């Protein structure tokens, strides 16, 4: 349904791509302080409050999209 | 006469034409095109979008006007030629046979709703219709109040070519009293909407004769029609019915850049809430209205187009429901082919370049830290976006000076794009202390992108104070 | 009985420097107003849209590039001012009487104290020789043994303007990047899409030890006025090269004439490895991606030459420098500076406004209907037209083939044109099998089927035994 | 709440504006033959299959949007 970078743990260089499940329709890449997340996501949860709570990161910047392997780290200014 | 009575289904049944092209208009084509540009004139930004599109309109109900009123009456005969497609049909003269007519109107029994006209002419059929109305207002005038059946067609004003396809090839001469700027629409300086209203009280319809000969006097020969142009290239039609009432063209326009304009105009037509302080109210409160009223009589134009959404509502109520017993005139007519008595349809097809407009207002946030202690800000916001292709994306942002150890009198102003969303501001304060070593003083979210926003914090390390102001 | 002591005074001067460690090393490019533009053209089929909009790039990094121009003044233990020269990647040394300094190299093997060397009075040649002496000792004792793989890191950016790339890759990117012969006018016209990527392969890092006290670095009786005069103050604080990375560095230009989105994701996916295939998706973009790579060294290495290659050219250049051939240099590729006051790593902020151009295209398709069946047939064809309003609000408007529920007799043939952006194409045929009021008999009912360059659906046979076929193309 | 014309049964000119329930994020106007429906809708059901199925119609066009009272009849060219 959609292909995106999904690393179950924060890593500066997420390189593993997976065909996300039906449950997921969008993709997320976030930079919380010094940690970087990449995973299949739901567009309805592409808000500050949801990403903050679901990743346990007080301060962050995030990006959401719906194209294959779009959520690479160079999409956020850093 | 007889046997000679075979102009009917012998010349008028063997007529060869394609019912759906003989009355079809096409315009020269435009290859797909897309274009944009932005102003940045006011404090506003403004974007103008040009896009190729097509209008295909097929209607059977044709409009009555001054230039064609003399030729439009029930039972009249036309050729399905270029004159009809220009809404200026040419009469087929000929020694006509008697024809029967009928009218809606409530009441009437058996055949009292019908009348027979011996020599169908504009004058003669008119007097025959007036006489049939001259008396329903006698047996039933007091027994029934006849309302109007409202019908209208709305279209954005983009080009003359697309407006002709929407409203008729003769629209240029109807839309002169309407001072359509067009240039102002193409430059994004104006939005305009054109609406044609038709309030129908009653319609006079023709009783389909037994045979196509029944239409012409006896001893009318095929050659007699093959000499007045009636043929395969220009087959004949007759006015099936004619709607009586009141009609008008209305120009809605505004200098607003709001994208809810069309939806607000149409909501005003329909008589809806549009409530005190909603956005539809504020749009309609600045919409210029410009009406020119028509019909048979001779149109009449207007004067200087000065009106508002209220002028509209009055005319509706003034034309809706019966007028001063007036007809109030013929407003529409429908034609049918002599062959099979089926309703003819006119088809219009035109490409055009549409113009769309949009604008947002930049906002400012000023942070004045005139208080003790070390302040600290955490500001975020989301950028809703769409690539080419229309795919959506969200890119969140963070203030350059997020979490910087401020100090004494700190002041700064931040500039936000107008399309920012979900603004977020948190202010903390260093209190040299374990337990709550940072202490929140201001923590608000889902802020509104206002023109200006000022957040003034002061106080001491033990009781920080803070105030907030806005401005539009 | 006299001097020393005053080491206290120099320590207080360096500790009490007051600067904003961010804006002290921040760079700012040109400014531009919020412009938004779009235009289009029609290469044979292919409807191409180019859209320009004003963006901003902000970059913060502490990993500065080593070049031929600054190699003279970049060594572990060098002192600079956090001034304009450093921001331009041409730092100037602070001349002063220095103290010995201890360097360390992070190579595998070694014992405690073995991987470090002291340099009496560090200078460019004294530190370089010291480094070359440690690697030479490691290669002899552990070269045969340990095989070291480079930690690789890459920074990507779309080629849009020389100013935004200078903000991404350094104030001296121009000069460094003219060998890749970038064509900006071609990008903004939608003729090309281009990606610039800096690859850094680090074999090992030479680092400086904790100085214990910011006084020293310098001689014993140094007096803080010696620095005050020379321009070392809170307007231009002191920094030192805390470490220098050694290995292999190169710049790579990816460009294609494809008007496709997903280009950035395709190039980034290839760089990351990943089965870029399923021999279709990104596969087609990467068969059309030219690769131009210039490698940086010191012996005039070359320039690549005239530049030409593909993703397989790239992947070979990567795997050639994945390990030390314990015979290749020993080229510094990057260096990091730290503030003398608190030994905190210093970061350089660079930002610049620029207009980015994006490109998208769709190739219109054709549908052909051929009805050669002994029966009457009709067609029911629908499709969806997606769109976003001027802002970004989406909408969808369904459509119907003008000649839908029309009777088709004997031999009926026609082809239909479709914009490449239509979605969810639908097709239904049905044939007259009985009387008018009896339901038609459905031949061929298909939905949600892709838009190809050519689709032709032929139907034949007789009413009781109808037949139909589908072909697709390219 | 999204504002939308919502008439429970087909009609020529639906005039009843309503604030759509929270789950409704779209506005539907569809012309099936000569019947016209105006309803609060869901963008996920703005689909030929979903629209035909729920309105008991086999032949139609439809228009969906996200703005207040956008599903007026002149929006479908027809």
């Amino acid at each position: 349904m959609l292909q995106c970078y999904n690393c179950p743990n924060p890593t500066a260089d997420c390189k593993t791509a997976v065909n996300c499940s039906s449950d997921f329709d969008a993709c997320l890449i976030t930079k919380a302080g010094l940690q970087v997340y990449n995973k299949c996501w739901k567009f309805e949860h592409c808000n500050f409050n949801d990403v903050t709570t679901r990743l346990r990161e007080n301060e962050l910047t995030y990006y959401c999209c719906k194209k294959d392997l779009c959520n690479f780290n160079e999409q956020l200014e850093n | 006469c007889a046997a000679k009575k075979d102009s009917l289904n012998n010349y008028l049944w063997d007529l060869q034409y394609d019912k759906t092209n003989i009355l079809a208009r096409h315009g020269e084509t435009i290859e797909n095109k897309f274009s944009s540009d932005s102003f940045n004139k006011n404090g506003e930004f403004v974007v103008v979008e040009h896009q190729k599109k097509n209008i295909t309109n097929t209607t059977s109900n044709l409009s009555v006007t001054s230039a064609n009123d003399d030729r439009v009456y029930p039972g009249a005969l036309f050729r399905a030629d270029k004159n009809l497609m220009d809404n200026m049909p040419s009469l087929i003269s000929a020694n006509r046979a008697p024809i029967t007519l009928s009218v809606d109107l409530p009441g009437f029994h058996g055949g009292e709703s019908a009348v027979t006209v011996q020599r169908p002419t504009k004058s003669s059929v008119t007097s025959a219709v007036n006489g049939l109305v001259s008396k329903w207002n006698a047996q039933y005038g007091a027994s029934h109040h006849v309302a109007a059946r409202m019908q209208y067609d709305s279209a954005s004003a983009q080009s003359m070519n697309q407006l002709k396809a929407k409203f008729g090839a003769d629209f240029a001469k109807i839309g002169v009293p309407l001072k359509i700027d067009f240039d102002a629409v193409h430059k994004g300086e104006k939005q305009t909407q054109i609406v044609n209203f038709k309030q129908t009280y009653y319609t006079v319809s023709v009783d389909a004769p037994d045979s196509p000969a029944d239409f012409f006097a006896p001893c009318t020969t095929p050659d007699s029609l093959k000499n007045r142009g009636v043929d395969n290239k220009r087959p004949p039609v007759y006015v099936s019915n004619v709607a009586y009432g009141r009609s008008m063209y209305v120009k809605f326009d505004t200098t607003s850049k709001s994208t809810d304009f069309q939806a607000a105009v149409e909501a005003a037509i329909k008589g809806v809430e549009i409530k005190p302080n909603t956005e539809f109210h504020r749009i309609l409160q600045n919409t210029s209205v410009c009406a020119v009223i028509l019909g048979g009589s001779a149109n009449g134009a207007a004067k200087v187009c000065t009106g508002n959404i209220d002028t509209l509502k009055a005319l509706i109520q003034e034309g809706a429901n019966l007028s001063t017993s007036s007809p109030a005139v013929p407003i529409a007519y429908t034609t049918s082919f002599v062959k099979d008595n089926e309703v003819a349809t006119l088809q219009s097809n035109s490409d055009y370049i549409e113009t769309k407009v949009s604008s947002y207002r930049n906002g400012y946030l000023t942070l004045d830290h005139r208080g003790a202690y070390v302040a600290r800000y955490y500001i975020y916001w989301d950028e809703y976006g769409t690539e080419i292709d229309g795919t959506p994306y969200v890119r969140s942002r963070a203030w350059e000076g997020n979490g910087k150890y401020r100090t004494a009198h700190f002041n700064t102003t931040i500039q936000f794009k107008g399309n920012v969303r979900n603004l977020r501001i948190k202010l903390v304060e260093k209190t040299g202390l374990v337990w709550e070593p940072w202490r929140t003083v201001y923590d608000r979210s889902d802020l509104p992108l206002v023109r200006q926003r000022t957040i003034s914090n002061w106080g001491t390390t033990l009781w920080p104070r803070v105030a907030e102001t806005v401005k539009n």
